[PDB]
């Protein structure tokens, strides 16, 4: 897609080194039954170990991220129904970029992190052609979510109409279901960015059988322009 | 430029001399069964070279080499690919 | 208010600002950025120091070499008419500083002057701005190195089988040591009898080892003699009677040993005991670690196999999705370059010996690295030369130049 | 038609559904839904179809039967359908749901993959998206089919080649 | 690997005549009417260490052996779908292993239908090949090969 | 059949006779101890088996926003915050009946109407 990207490859230490400080007991003393909630930790593929109360031992990391002191890239996931703690370093991972809700917005219920102020801070470094992209990671405004981490998340389609409440409708647009749900972990910046270069140029895909934007998008490329200016 | 099958032949030339010229000066009795299998090969490998006997008697630069019954198997070959379809 | 709401068309904006610092082409930089800066310096130092050592490694920008001539300070653009290689050289630090080799470095990234130029400086350069780089040019024509999606690695996955076999189910996972050699030797654990028969025993195949080995003989092997000390390595809360009374079988199989001695045996005297013991240290789960001092930590795994292994037999979790995205992995130009570098690199190391082993009483064949990298990038058959076809067909490929957008 | 699609999923969920020859409950759920929007997506568009004057091009394809079904008619100005993979609705790739715009455990037509939209309105992100998985099956059974295709089609030729009748009207 | 079979002539709208031979061809096991299978220490053929089956015994007494014994649970259930009775599935057990292994079983109107026996120098070892041999290689009433069968 | 392991030398417990005095003893193959029997019942083979399950609560079950929530009302505490599922036993003929979860006191409670549960 547009959007997603790759890992390219962390070191682990630096985070295993974090954990056995913050939690974890060693794998080396581990006794079973003395420890049934345990929530065993995995890093890459390896098992370094359990460690009990995991609520926090999670939103320590996520936060330890959000700030930029754990590699934006790397993803660690609770499976919490199963006690297990599944952190990644990994260099070939897929992952796209998504908008932040927590609802710690104690005027009101559960709300995008970002706001007007932010991007109106960003179209000001627009028009000057210091707010860049590597700014709403730092500020932890939007997160890299890959695939596996994107199985224990909720997202909203769009950062409006899926947010107000409900106290007429268009006879001509189409029809989106609701927003059932305060639990929204993150947002989508936009649907379009589920597309590739290809579909990117077709006009209203979403208006054809879905087979014909899979033709059109072997066929842009058999047409002529100007694939450079030299 | 000369093709597959002349050299095959060649080498089947060669080994085949070096095996009479064994015969005929000192002959070390059970060191000629070690030339006379050379032949065997190449005499086969000539004809056939998709054997179950591993040794695919490459030719230098890592080229398989084209066994005439090579020529012949379906699709692109001799009977289908010359006979019937011109 | 600079803390309010934030409607459709304000999403945009921010996906502006995501390109003008990413731009369309991220990955494939990044991957090469990375390959150069780290991993570059990682694969010299391993194996490397011999019966001479290597420190640092340099990167030289592009640079040309020709007879009757100095060395030109090499451009993309002239590398592309003149069909040249724009690459770079390769110097490290030598221990009794040296040419090594040209990296084939990727147009855009840091070591291509273009990363830093400007519109206009561009212009002057004949490049056109509008280019995106993120490929190569090997003996002129511009080649890319193409996403190369595979099973993910060091993950413990569980599969049904067939109706017609003697084996139920199995559980996976491909051991391969992040950085090193990259061994890739796979851990298979079984369950033999279908559902019904009786005698489901659990066994499991070791790299090495001509035959299966039950649960029990290795994990008394690991140092874990009594049972139901092993059933607490594989079951954790004894208020699971099922799958309890699954092992019980199974720890009757293995009865026919009782120690760490034996347990290490009955995997080939004298002679065998020792085998075993490498085999279960550099070939074992040789992920986590190959050292010595972790039977603990190793078996803990082999049971987290077993257990999850049954809870499918115990239909608790379903079989695994094969084709879950999320255990892809799509190996990128720096991965693949290293791949390379090292299986290269060695037949340098390997050959700087036949220098030594000769002398009675400079030696290194730079070429072998610069001529290897291009072969690969030039066709696409990875693996390499000789007599082998031994790559894998159809990497690199050469850039499409039909449209912009293509 | 969602309603009687609800009915069913509660009345399911409460444990109060019959089997059914249709072997498996939760089998035998399934059956009953789509077999419930499907009947909808037909009847939905049974609307348009006569709704659309004797003066409509499409419909005037579709008369002379030059081009067009009347189902291209429903898709298109009344509502696209029910996608699909190997028969059972859009799966479960997502741990216990279909995209992770949604909640655990949701047996709703919407997210099995239900596109109610007619391709005058245009799908929905998600719509959108299983539609395509639903699509892109036919451009894989021809992939692979016409690897197969091929081979029996010859056959069959290379079997029968000397076949002719002769002169006595044998054969 | 299916096949279609038809009634007789007359017998055709005969509902019930159905599973009367559906029951009658698709292949019925031991196995497949078991809930369970059991070794018990029971030393005294006259008295089961067991209550739920006291009065059993009692009754094949009143109208040697091994001392271990192997008790076998039927689902009620699973013995109409494809008609069956205690007497037929036992009666069966006993001519298929003939004169050296004893076998009883419950009524057809006890709340738990079963079946004990015992053998006749290791005796469990032996009574397991016995386990097996008596629900796989054992058929009730049927065809072999043909799994499931319908209306 | 709840088995047992010896002490001292804890490994598996294999049965053997009592011939004079007619009774069950356990035993080690290894050692020498010996146990007496703890019921006559040595083995069972379940065939058939009957599962409604529900999944272990980690507790932390309020946590996870990757499910739903219902404003029904539990059968003592009353309270109106619920998170549901269906029973983790990843079997096909499975019923669908939900097992909802009270965030503040942690029940679990069925919608079911013919069988009853406690587990
Ligand atoms: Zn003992
Ligand atoms: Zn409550």
């Amino acid at each position: 897609s547009l959007m997603s990207c790759i890992s390219v490859g962390t070191d682990p230490m630096p985070i295993i080194t974090f954990l056995s400080e913050w939690g974890m007991e060693p794998l080396e003393d581990y006794v079973p039954h003395q420890s049934p909630d345990a929530t065993r930790v995995f890093v890459n593929g390896v098992w370094h170990g359990v460690h009990r109360n995991p609520a926090r031992l999670m939103e320590t990391l996520r936060t330890l991220r959000r700030k930029g002191d754990i590699n934006p890239e790397v993803s660690m996931i609770r499976d919490i129904r199963e006690k297990e703690l599944k952190i990644f370093t990994d260099a070939g991972r897929v992952y796209r970029p998504l908008f932040i809700v927590e609802d710690d917005e104690s005027l009101g219920h559960k709300e995008l992190k970002v706001r007007k102020g932010h991007i109106a801070k960003l179209m000001a470094t627009e028009y000057q052609d210091e707010y860049t992209w590597s700014s709403l990671l730092n500020e932890g405004l939007v997160e890299y979510i890959d695939a596996e981490e994107e199985e224990s998340i909720l997202i909203a389609m769009q950062p409006e109409d899926l947010e107000p409440a409900e106290a007429d409708v268009d006879p001509a647009k189409r029809i989106r279901v609701s927003h059932h749900a305060t639990t929204f972990t993150h947002c989508e910046i936009h649907p379009s960015m589920i597309l590739g270069v290809a579909a990117s140029i077709i006009p209203f895909p979403d208006h054809n059988q879905s087979p014909r934007n899979t033709y059109q998008s072997a066929m842009g490329k058999q047409a002529m322009g100007v694939f450079l200016t030299n | 430029g000369e093709d597959d099958l002349t050299f095959k032949l060649a080498d089947i030339l060669k080994a085949n001399i070096s095996l009479e010229t064994l015969e005929h000066n000192g002959a070390p009795h059970h060191a000629i069964e070690e030339a006379e299998s050379l032949l065997q090969f190449h005499v086969a490998t000539y004809m056939d070279n998709d054997i179950a006997g591993q040794p695919q008697a490459l030719q230098k630069s890592g080229r398989p080499v084209k066994s005439i019954r090579a020529r012949l198997k379906g699709k692109e070959g001799r009977i289908r690919g010359n006979l019937m379809g011109k | 208010d600079e803390s309010a709401p934030i409607t459709a068309e304000d999403s945009w904006a921010v996906i502006s600002a995501f390109f003008r610092e990413k731009g369309l082409v991220s990955q494939q930089l990044d991957s090469f950025n990375q390959f150069v800066d780290y991993t570059l310096q990682d694969i010299i130092c391993e194996d490397s120091t011999l019966i001479i050592s290597f420190g640092k490694i340099y990167v030289t920008k592009p640079m040309v070499n020709e007879s009757d001539g100095v060395t030109h300070a090499l451009y993309p653009q002239e590398a592309r008419l003149r069909n040249l290689t724009y690459s770079s050289g390769l110097f490290v630090d030598v221990k009794k500083k040296v040419f090594i080799g040209r990296l084939p470095i990727m147009l855009r990234s840091k070591n291509c002057y273009l990363s830093e130029a400007t519109e206009s400086d561009l212009y002057k350069l004949k490049e056109c701005p509008f280019d995106m780089g993120g490929y190569f040019i090997i003996n002129g024509s511009e080649k890319v190195l193409i996403a190369q999606e595979r099973s993910a690695g060091n993950i413990v996955q569980v599969f049904k089988k067939a109706a017609p076999s003697p084996i139920s189910h199995v559980a996976e996972i491909r051991s391969a040591l992040e950085k090193g050699s990259r061994f890739i030797s796979t851990l298979q654990v079984k369950l033999y009898g279908r559902e019904g028969s009786s005698a489901r025993t659990i066994k499991a195949t070791l790299p090495y080892i001509k035959q299966d080995i039950p649960i029990v003989i290795i994990f008394r092997a690991l140092g874990i003699i009594p049972d139901g000390e092993i059933l607490e390595h594989i079951c954790y809360d004894v208020n699971d009677w099922q799958m309890l009374e699954m092992l019980k079988p199974c720890v009757e199989d293995g009865f026919v040993i009782q120690d760490r001695e034996t347990a290490l045996d009955f995997i080939g005297k004298e002679k065998r005991i020792q085998y075993a013991k490498d085999i279960l240290q550099k070939e074992f789960l040789p992920h986590i670690t190959q050292l010595e001092g972790f039977e603990s930590r190793k078996a803990f795994f082999l049971g987290y196999m077993i257990n999850r292994l049954l809870l499918c037999a115990l239909d608790r979790k379903d079989q695994d999705d094969r084709d879950h995205f999320g255990k892809k992995r799509l190996d990128l130009a720096g991965p693949l370059l290293a791949q390379l570098f090292k299986t290269l690199f060695k037949k340098l190391t390997k050959d700087i010996f036949r220098y030594m082993q000769r002398t009675v009483e400079l030696a290194i064949n730079a070429k072998t690295i610069t001529s290897g990298l291009k072969y690969a990038l030039a066709t696409g058959n990875w693996g390499e030369q000789k007599k082998a076809m031994s790559s894998r067909a159809g990497v690199s490929q050469v850039l499409n130049r039909y449209t912009y957008s293509s | 038609a969602k309603k009687k699609v609800l009915d069913v999923t509660k009345e399911a969920q409460a444990n109060l559904l019959t089997a059914k020859h249709g072997m498996t409950l939760r089998e035998s759920f399934e059956d009953n839904v789509v077999r419930f929007l499907n009947e909808a997506r037909d009847k939905a568009g049974r609307l348009a179809e006569v709704n659309l004057k004797d003066l409509n091009n499409v419909k005037q394809m579709v008369m002379a039967g030059s081009k067009g079904s009347f189902i291209n008619i429903a898709q298109m100005s009344a509502c696209v359908g029910q996608q699909s993979v190997e028969g059972k609705r859009i799966a479960f790739g997502f741990v216990d749901r279909t995209l992770p715009h949604f909640s655990k455990d949701d047996y709703s037509p919407e997210s099995k993959g239900f596109v109610e939209n007619s391709y005058l309105r245009g799908l929905t992100p998600q719509e959108f998206f299983f539609h395509a998985m639903g699509g892109r099956e036919g451009l894989i059974d021809t992939a692979v089919k016409t690897a197969e295709t091929g081979y029996i089609q010859r056959r069959l030729v290379k079997a029968l080649e000397d076949i002719m009748v002769h002169y006595d009207n044998t054969t | 690997p299916s096949l279609t079979v038809y009634l007789e002539p007359g017998h055709a709208a005969d509902q019930e005549q159905a599973k009367l031979i559906r029951s009658a061809i698709e292949h019925t096991t031991l196995k497949s009417v078991t809930i369970a299978s059991e070794i018990y220490y029971d030393p005294d053929p006259r008295s089961t260490v067991i209550p739920e089956d006291e009065e059993i015994i009692q009754l094949h007494f009143s109208l040697q052996q091994s001392p271990w014994l192997l008790r076998l649970e039927l689902d009620r259930a699973a013995m109409n779908d494809k008609d069956l009775t205690m007497g037929q599935v036992g009666e069966r057990i006993k001519q298929t292993f003939k004169n050296d292994l004893f076998v009883i079983w419950s009524e057809d109107n006890d709340e738990k239908l079963i079946i004990r026996c015992r053998v006749v120098a290791e005796e469990d070892h032996m009574l397991k090949k016995i386990e097996n041999t008596m629900l796989e290689n054992i058929t009730l009433r049927g065809v072999e090969n043909i799994e499931r069968v319908v209306m | 059949t709840t088995f047992r392991f010896c002490r001292d030398c804890n490994n598996m417990l294999y049965p053997r006779e009592d011939k004079e005095n007619n009774r069950l003893l356990f035993e080690c193959r290894t050692c020498s101890y010996v146990e007496e029997a703890g019921s006559p019942l040595v083995y069972r083979h379940e065939l058939i088996t009957n599962i409604g399950e529900t999944a272990g609560v980690v507790q932390d079950i309020g946590s996870d926003p990757t499910l739903p929530r219902s404003d029904r009302e539990c059968p003592k505490c009353h309270s109106r915050e619920n998170v549901f599922f269906q029973s983790q036993q990843r079997r096909k003929d499975t019923s669908m009946v939900l097992f909802f979860v009270c965030l503040s006191c942690s029940h679990i409670f069925t919608s079911d109407q013919k069988n009853k549960r406690t587990q």
